[PDB]
């Protein structure tokens, strides 16, 4: 459940 | 014999790279935030809240160039940016900590924090006082900016932070980092200022620990309000709670 930091974290 | 191999050498030089691409010592972005109230019950609350949002992010960017951090899972990668986002933000802050006025000094009066501002965000002494000593402690390191930027690395890659997965893979990343770290001090830190500054080093993240169980208490009191949780922004809600 953490989409944003997900996304800023993705390649 | 302390030796510096390639690895270590390269290490450090993406570390300050990354840094580098992720710190701003102009802060020119800070006109980008909810401008700053010192007129007053939490009137720092939106200015404070934009500039730890946009300080999570540069930690964000700053993680993801960490040399072996990739290799993590997301999971992993998330638990590891959550429980530290707060730790390294107070660590890079010391970069523009004054020890003249015991501020923030981010190249204005608007932008120049001191402890009644972080007050005015909603967080008393008891995070405040040992806030200034870290803050004091760590700047009379005067540690190199080498030194720094591997501390804010090991900071992030720590084993032991509450939902690790592969605490082993987390474990040796940081112990590369480590390595670095006493070797770098070794070779490249004249005494007396390398006099035990590794152990130094390690307190502070210590200290960061507390300072981010205090931080999690007040935060939790704060945000319980929703109208302070109103005034947040949604990467502080998602990475710090809701
Ligand atoms: C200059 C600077 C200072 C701070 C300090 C003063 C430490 C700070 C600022 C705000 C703080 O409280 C935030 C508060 O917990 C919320 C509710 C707004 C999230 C706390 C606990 C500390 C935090 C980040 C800062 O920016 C540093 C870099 O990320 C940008 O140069």
């Amino acid at each position: 459940n953490h989409p944003m930091l997900m996304n800023l974290l993705k390649d | 014999r302390p030796k510096l191999s390639e690895e270590q050498q390269h290490i450090i030089a993406i570390l300050l790279d990354a840094h580098h691409k992720t710190y701003d010592p102009t802060y020119a972005d800070f006109r980008d935030f909810r401008p700053p109230v010192r007129m007053s019950p939490l009137s720092m609350l939106p200015h404070l809240a934009d500039l730890v949002s946009y300080s999570i992010q540069k930690v964000i960017g700053f993680a993801k160039m960490i040399p072996g951090f990739r290799d993590l899972t997301s999971d992993d990668q998330i638990v590891l940016l959550k429980s530290s986002a707060i730790e390294v933000i107070m660590l890079r802050s010391n970069q523009s900590f004054t020890m003249d006025d015991m501020s923030w000094d981010c190249g204005s009066q608007d932008y120049k924090y001191d402890v009644t501002d972080v007050s005015k965000a909603g967080h008393t002494l008891e995070l405040i006082e040992p806030l200034i000593k870290f803050q004091v402690g760590l700047k009379k390191l005067n540690l190199h900016e080498e030194e720094h930027v591997l501390l804010m690395a090991i900071c992030i890659v720590s084993p032991d932070r509450p939902g690790v997965q592969d605490a082993k893979l987390v474990e040796a990343i940081q112990d590369r980092l480590s390595n670095t770290l006493q070797t770098y001090i070794r070779c490249r830190h004249p005494p007396p200022g390398s006099h035990q500054l590794y152990a130094k080093m390690i307190q502070k993240l210590a200290d960061l620990r507390s300072l981010n169980e205090e931080h999690s208490k007040q935060y939790r009191s704060l945000s319980f309000q929703p109208e302070n949780s109103m005034k947040l922004t949604p990467l502080v809600l998602e990475v710090f709670g809701n």
